């Protein structure tokens, strides 16, 4: 609670004068934590896609035709003083994955199978995080709206971000406005006798949501 | 002299430019304009006008029975009479619609469009409809009892003639495959037919449709609903 | 949102193509190229003024001429416009091409292309593509159903100017422009195809069905 | 006389400061009525006409080089109520018949004839309405100024025109301003004993008159 | 100290070569040339316009064209641009060039080159090179993840005007200046080096390292 | 009419030259800008 | 210099056009006009 990460200087807001679910959709949903250990690589969560098969805003997503809304992201990690690391908790909008393996042809280009483009409630893991799997430099990674948390100093990153999209609208289902990267920068490290796996905790809020289109 | 230079795009044609074209007959002055009534501004003015659409259009009823669809005492209640998807701009019953026809020479279009009703039968016969509109993304209503969940207009012939149902948005997106998922409009039976003695047992239902004020078109092009090519001679 | 691309005047703007004209030099016979105006040629801008009956504009005309081979040649030509009632060029070397009242363009082949504006030249007050009556007033005692002259725009003439014939070959497109559209008590828009080229004529047997039939009535593509 | 359609909006008037009638011409006149059955394919009367050779009106246009007027039309149809139908009734200008039995050429196209054209004041009777024998299409016909008469509902259509032209005065012989086309769009029904065919009476009214050029 | 330089609008300025198209006349099959718009064409320019998310901007394009030998002679060209949405130019002689709603420019082959605006087409509010998600809406039960049909910019096709075919053999330069530019929500700028045209794909293997080594970390130069 | 001589640079196409080429849509409009976050205008801001 | 750009109908010689050609004697002055009866403007004035 020391520093929120307000991304890009602006506050979610409704539609600039399309329905609005009153408070109803406004409560915590804490995901299943990731298990980090000496060898873990990195993590990755489909925004608009991990809440979409799960909770009562999971059940306006899927029989609404139109989307908007912000989110505000709370990481936690719980882990003694005698562990040690970092973190890079970073907010990256249209976060595409990309077919590795080179094959570059017409045809044969092996693109990422849906599991992998959208994981679900689980996330996904990075094969290898130096290029984010997008073949951008993660060393650059620090541009888009982050946050370090780092085990020596605060162990909690929050970042509130706004929705962003060329247009007002769009389906929950398809399109995933932004994805959330989590990569171990500086490894793991603990001396014999600690506990070996520390645990790593998501709570999402979908604040300021509005649906439109139902289907009966 | 004024000292000029010369700039691509000198010496071009460019079809859809604007200039002043020297007038041939500099001395010349048209007959004054008279007030002709009926003038036409802005192509929307001429979309909002309500025409027939062919709901029936399938190789039985060739004509003008065409444009009607049936309602009888044989079907029982709790069933679909007829259904249509809502696009102006692809084949089937919004061709013969003048928002049908007038959406082939844009691209881009989008905003509300109004169907309306209008019920043929005896001035003694009675009975129930549910007129039904499932948005885009949504599939053809299985049963009456889903297509009421949505937004639907429970629709008395004693006492209405006629009634109508605005679908709140429609518009195109792109970037056969793709086959522009809309929305579809179901007629059902909520109640059967019901008719006194000495009374046909068969009417029809017209419907016609026509866009609202916040309907917008853009990027125009010509059409593929004529494929004739300069007939001349 | 933009109105402005729906108004009746854009919608006729857009210069296009409305003929085509062709010329050999034999120096005497025919040495020349004629061409009615009429925009009833072709069938895209034909259907969209059927979609009205009184409208009211001007014309803007670019000739883009060209040779066979295609390459040009600094040969000059001249485009005469004779306007309605005047008699037009019936040779090359006629005395028709001389009459100061037809207007001309001479420009040379090698040159952009010519332009001009031709006014609204009708004695009405505004044109009519559709006519329900007879021309005539002399009681027609009763095919001269619908034409009425008070339509015609003109002509256009086209020769090589020169005082021997050359043996080069040329072929006019000819694009027209049309400016400050007005347009009063629309139709609707045609559905049959068309048949002769200045009368609504269809095919009465062939009849083709407004909408694409399907499957069944309740079945919903 | 619970709706009027108006036609285009605006109301007939005299010449824009060419004689006037005084109100000698201002009375009804009832064509003799069309008789609707099951198999009846629609009629229309070229305006301009259907009065030129009946009436105190009639003897005026036949003896006058030029005209100009506006009209009043009344349309009834009376039946029962075990009865149904509907029918279209609309004013559409310069309305012109075509050559159907397509043979395309410059010589043996087959143009319509004078009796087809112009039918007098029996009307006539269309062929294929489903065109409107114009080769347009009749779905499309509500542009018009129209009325919808539905047995079910009124049975009354009334329909008042402007003079509407290029020019202020023209023939009244040759030119044929409006026609006023009536088309079953739904077909009669009824049950058996009811009376077969259902009479359509149409009433017009040649309001605001004007009259020059007489010939002795 | 100007900052003129950096700004966001001076940085994609300076119209640069966007794509080569390539003509011969055989008359029939092939006596045109097409080419899409993209600007993903070359690396320079992919390059950089992936370094944001959303960009929104107008394009220029000027058409510099010669002979395979090299010597101009005055045939002229036609440049027709069918919006997105049109078809395209199926054949030289195919009646897509006379449609008048694709806009074309007549330029002989011995002028200054041709040159154009193009406004911005999308119905969206700005550009997007990266697109997260399937275009499809209808459950797409699961190679189409990423490309959104919202970034076509249109065509270009390219023909002599003749009635004839000319043998000569053309090639054109297309060179694109970028107005107007807006750009949103920067990226990270591209490591690793392209291998499909129009996908991030990257080469897994032989992941290159974004800085180049030395001999040993506490030795500086 | 109006006297004029052509200078030296006529005819020339310099890439970097500025005027204003004639639009090929005229009366096209182009949907309107919204509100998108984090807009950049110089790459200064982004070098910081 | 004035950057400019040519569009069609240069080069052309219009019968019916209007624009001012240049005076092939520019310092000469025409004997001035007196009053001479009967002026006609119109042709109309001649068909009464």
């Amino acid at each position: 609670a020391a520093n929120i990460v307000l991304a890009y200087g602006e506050w979610p807001e409704y539609c600039p004068d399309p329905t609005r679910p009153d408070v109803s959709v406004n409560r915590f949903y804490t995901l299943d934590s990731k298990m980090w250990q000496e060898n873990s690589t990195g993590w990755y969560w489909k925004f608009p896609d991990v809440l979409n098969k799960t909770g009562v805003f999971g059940q306006n997503a899927q029989f609404h035709y139109l989307y908007r809304s912000g989110f505000c992201l709370h990481v936690q990690c719980n882990a003694s003083k005698f562990h040690q690391g970092a973190l890079l908790v970073a907010v990256i909008p249209e976060f595409v994955i990309a077919g590795r393996g080179s094959n570059t042809k017409p045809n044969e280009a092996p693109h990422p199978g849906f599991t992998t483009t959208f994981p679900g409630t689980t996330g996904a893991t990075f094969h290898d995080p130096y290029v984010l799997d997008s073949g951008v430099p993660l060393s650059q990674a620090l541009i888009y709206p982050h946050q370090w948390v780092n085990l020596r100093t605060n162990n909690c990153a929050t970042v509130i971000v706004p929705y962003i999209n060329a247009v007002p609208f769009d389906s929950a289902i398809n399109h995933s406005n932004f994805g959330l990267v989590v990569v171990p920068v500086s490894p793991l490290k603990y001396s014999s006798g600690a506990t070996t796996a520390i645990p790593i905790t998501i709570t999402i809020a979908p604040l300021n949501s509005e649906f439109g289109g139902l289907r009966q | 002299g004024i000292p000029a230079e010369l700039r691509p795009g000198t010496n071009q044609f460019l079809t859809t430019d604007d200039d002043t074209a020297a007038p041939i007959l500099p001395g010349f002055t048209p007959t004054p304009t008279i007030h002709i009534p009926g003038e036409v501004h802005s192509l929307l003015e001429l979309c909002r006008v309500e025409t027939i659409l062919e709901v029936n259009n399938t190789t039985e009823a060739t004509g003008l029975t065409r444009l009607l669809i049936p309602v009888s005492s044989q079907n029982k209640a709790d069933e679909l009479c007829a259904a249509f998807m809502v696009d102006p701009g692809r084949i089937g019953p919004w061709q013969s619609t003048l928002v049908g026809q007038i959406c082939r020479y844009y691209t881009q279009w989008s905003g509300s469009l109004k169907v309306t009703f209008m019920f043929t039968g005896s001035f003694m016969a009675t009975g129930k409809m549910l007129v039904a509109y499932s948005p885009p993304g949504s599939a053809q209503p299985a049963n009456r009892e889903t297509a009421m969940l949505g937004t639907h207009v429970i629709w008395d012939f004693g006492l209405q003639s006629s009634v109508s149902l605005v679908i709140p948005w429609i518009s195109n997106t792109h970037f056969n495959y793709d086959y522009y998922t809309a929305g579809v409009v179901t007629l059902w039976y909520q109640t059967n037919y019901v008719v006194p003695p000495e009374t046909p047992g068969e009417a029809y239902i017209i419907a016609m449709g026509a866009a609202q004020d916040n309907f917008t078109l853009k990027i125009c092009k010509d059409t593929d609903e004529v494929t004739q090519q300069a007939v001349l001679q | 949102n933009g109105v402005l691309e729906t108004t009746i005047n854009h919608f006729f703007s857009r210069s296009g193509l409305v003929g085509v004209v062709n010329l050999t030099d034999g120096g005497d016979t025919t040495g020349y190229a004629t061409w009615d105006i009429d925009i009833m040629g072709f069938v895209q801008l034909r259907r969209k003024c059927e979609m009205f009956t009184y409208m009211r504009f001007n014309a803007e005309f670019t000739f883009v001429t060209t040779t066979k081979s295609g390459e040009a040649r600094p040969y000059m030509l001249q485009y005469m416009y004779v306007p309605p009632g005047a008699p037009k060029p019936t040779g090359r070397d006629a005395f028709q091409w001389q009459t100061a009242t037809n207007p001309s363009v001479f420009v040379k082949l090698t040159d952009p292309p010519a332009q001009v504006s031709v006014p609204f030249m009708s004695p009405a007050s505004a044109y009519q593509w559709f006519y329900d009556g007879y021309p005539t007033f002399g009681q027609h005692p009763e095919t001269t159903y619908g034409l009425c002259p008070n339509n015609m725009m003109g002509t256009f003439a086209v020769r090589v100017v020169s005082r021997e014939a050359s043996q080069l070959k040329l072929q006019t497109r000819v694009y027209m422009k049309l400016k400050h559209v007005r347009a009063w008590v629309p139709r609707p828009i045609r559905s049959q195809p068309y048949l002769l080229k200045n009368f609504p004529n269809y095919d009465s047997s062939k009849i083709t069905n407004s909408a694409r039939d399907r499957s069944s009535i309740k079945q919903a593509n």
